[PDB]
């Protein structure tokens, strides 16, 4: 199933849409896991939030300006960061003249000038806020409250890792970035676009996964120097054009306002957003990360140090395997 | 602490 490894876009009933979990698996039982990002559309009548009208006073305290360096098509970015604003400020700046999306004529001449002109007027992104737009009443898919079996991460271990298992919101605006990663200890994501402009995504096959890898290793000198795990910093930037000259397999997808995008297991995932925008997302588990988890790489240099034991895990979920996996640790 | 994070710092 999906042998392709195309990017799936499912349309969930009311009916489907009660029970998280079991709506992963269906997704997953239809191939969805192989391209390493899937669509959720949600039923017509669902809503996240009953108005955003209110939403202009929250305070982004960090502000991130992301600053990239380099030339055709490979960059690495670092942040910068900026004084406190609120999300209207934020807003303001977002569509100023320095800042706005530039006129275009369509999806390919905006992605070109995405990557052309990455180098200049390093945007603001209002990143990694810890919070939730979802109103307490929606009961079905609330990025807050999904009870995947990472709950077992505070249940059972008392460990609260903000963003991994509370979620985070970001507000964007042109050109605002994320690096080429998978997930800490390869756990899934979930991402929910409230409002505003599109945001676009890029995904390499879970399969594919080494190959990228391999591909940061020859593109960005110095990479491996006193890490394993690079990509886990988060600071490099590849575009389509030069994942494809190297035979890259990958795939793209904009999501647009009121839709899910979900990443899998080990999907490495990078991409940009369009213009002002508000999205919220969050980590989660199911029974068939553990063995990724397992296998996860780590970074062993301090830059990323967003770990957890795998123990309770294979303890509670894989209790025929527990013996066996216990031996491998020792 | 540990949280997660969009990218690298400096
Ligand atoms: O929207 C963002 O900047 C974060 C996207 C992402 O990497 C995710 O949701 O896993
Ligand atoms: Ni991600
Ligand atoms: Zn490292």
């Amino acid at each position: 199933q999906n042998p392709n490894c195309n990017i799936m876009i499912f349309h969930p009933t009311k009916e489907e849409f009660n029970d998280f979990d079991k709506y992963i698996a269906y997704m997953e039982s239809q191939g969805a896991h192989r391209a390493g990002l899937a669509k959720i559309i949600p039923p017509k009548e669902w809503k996240a939030r009953e108005t955003y009208d209110n939403i202009s006073e929250i305070l982004i305290a960090t502000p991130l300006q992301q600053v990239a360096s380099g030339r055709a098509g490979v960059f690495t970015q670092y942040h910068k960061k900026k004084k406190a604003m609120t999300v209207g400020e934020y807003r303001h700046l977002a569509n100023s003249k320095k800042y706005q999306t530039p006129p275009h004529q369509n999806f390919e001449d905006l992605e070109r000038k995405y990557w052309k002109n990455r180098i200049y007027n390093s945007p603001i992104y209002g990143a990694d806020i810890s919070g939730s737009l979802f109103d307490e009443n929606t009961k079905q898919w609330n990025l807050g409250h999904l009870g995947t079996i990472q709950d077992l991460l505070e249940k059972e271990c008392g460990v609260v890792i903000e963003g991994v298992n509370t979620p985070y919101l970001y507000f964007g605006m042109w050109k605002t970035t994320f690096a080429w990663h998978t997930e800490d200890m390869d756990l899934y994501s979930i991402n929910y676009l409230h409002l505003g402009e599109p945001k676009t995504w890029y995904v390499v096959p879970p399969e594919h996964g080494q190959r990228l890898e391999r591909l940061a290793r020859e593109l960005f000198p110095g990479s491996s120097r006193g890490c394993g795990a690079f990509l886990r910093h988060k600071v490099a930037l590849i575009s389509p054009t030069v994942l494809k000259e190297n035979g890259i397999p990958f795939n793209r997808i904009t999501q647009e306002a009121g839709e899910f995008m979900v990443t899998f297991p080990y999907g490495y995932h990078a991409g940009f957003n369009h213009g002002f925008n508000c999205a919220e997302a969050i980590n989660f588990a199911t029974p068939r990360w553990i063995d990724y988890g397992k296998m996860a790489s780590q970074c062993s240099c301090g830059e990323a140090r967003v770990t957890f034991s795998m123990d309770a895990f294979v303890r509670i979920l894989q209790p025929e395997r527990y013996d066996l996996w216990k031996r491998g640790q020792d | 602490t540990a949280r997660k994070s969009t990218g690298g710092k400096a």
